[PDB]
């Protein structure tokens, strides 16, 4: 996360680590459930072997509500296209049940109506991960939070140099240095209503990071609510 | 209706028949005022932790 602030204690419960056969994160995930993570399907390509740590704020001290958790089933979307981003999104099933305490607890699944009505016109979102904190810097060694205001489809759609499908979203800032980046991939987007949080986005890509007249695109949650809903029983 | 303050609901809001009614994510129950969602257990979806 390029900017922003880091999550304080319990503020980003229901964020994700995958981390690879070395233990580096490469991506991140949202807690959906003590079984269930949400992911970016590209990352499942990001590595051959990897796990899921939960409950992590600073990579370089276990302050003891850190878990890891083994992947059992790797749900991706049988319509994912490499070569677009289109359909990234992907449910990784756990063999064992993450058990909720500080720092480890899930964000809500909204309604599709009623999220794109209501929770995406919101005036912010926010995106968090361990991603890098420069373009082209190091991933980031503590877990970090950024509210990302969410752009016009349109202004959005011209400032891409890449086709923005109807399973993709814009947020961030047009000039302002803020903005998710590598690393924070398959993290949570999740919008505020009432002190209560809702994923509405999965950290896609970008052109670059926090670069002017370029946003961040986050994969449209709520158009793969009913998807999600059916990975999450088998 | 929900396009006024969110229908007074707490989570979701359905206009159905004319009228508003609330509903809440799993591991919320509707309160008996049909507006408030009151968590099932601990730790309910969307709260940041407190201990
Ligand atoms: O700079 C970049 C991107 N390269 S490109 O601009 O040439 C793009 C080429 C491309 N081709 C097809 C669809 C989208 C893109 S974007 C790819 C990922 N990344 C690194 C990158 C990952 C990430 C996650 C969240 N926010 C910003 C981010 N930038
Ligand atoms: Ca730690």
């Amino acid at each position: 996360i390029v900017g922003g602030q880091e999550c304080k204690d319990g503020e980003c419960p229901w964020q994700a680590l995958l981390i690879n056969e070395e233990n580096e994160g490469f991506c991140g995930g949202t807690i959906l459930s003590e079984f269930y993570i949400l992911t970016a399907a590209h990352c499942l390509y990001q590595a051959k072997r990897f796990k899921v740590r939960v409950g992590d704020r600073n990579t370089e001290q276990e302050e003891g509500g850190e878990a890891v958790h083994e992947v059992e089933v790797v749900i991706k979307h049988n319509r994912f296209t490499k070569e677009t981003y289109d359909f990234d999104i992907a449910v990784l099933r756990l063999k064992t049940p993450i058990t909720f305490r500080m720092n480890v607890a899930p964000a809500c699944l909204p309604e599709r109506d009623w999220a794109e009505s209501t929770l995406m016109t919101q005036k912010t979102g926010i995106v968090s991960g361990f991603g890098r904190t420069h373009e082209k810097g190091r991933q980031s060694t503590r877990l970090k939070m950024l509210e990302v205001p969410y752009v016009d489809r349109n202004s959005c759609k011209l400032s891409s140099s890449f086709i923005i499908t109807q399973n993709m979203f814009c947020a961030g800032y047009d000039t302002k240095q803020e903005d998710a980046c590598q690393g924070d991939s398959g993290g949570p987007h999740v919008t505020r209503f009432k002190d209560t949080y809702f994923v509405t986005g999965i950290v896609s890509w970008g052109e670059g990071c926090a670069r002017k007249g370029k946003y961040g695109i986050y994969t449209k949650v709520t158009a793969f609510l009913k998807w999600i809903d059916r990975s999450m029983k088998t | 209706l929900c396009s006024l303050d969110n229908g007074d609901c707490d989570q979701f809001c359905h206009e159905e028949q004319n009228s508003v009614v609330c509903s809440c994510a799993r591991g919320y129950t509707l309160a008996d005022n049909g507006k408030a969602c009151i968590p099932t257990g601990p730790y309910p979806c969307g709260k940041q932790t407190l201990e």
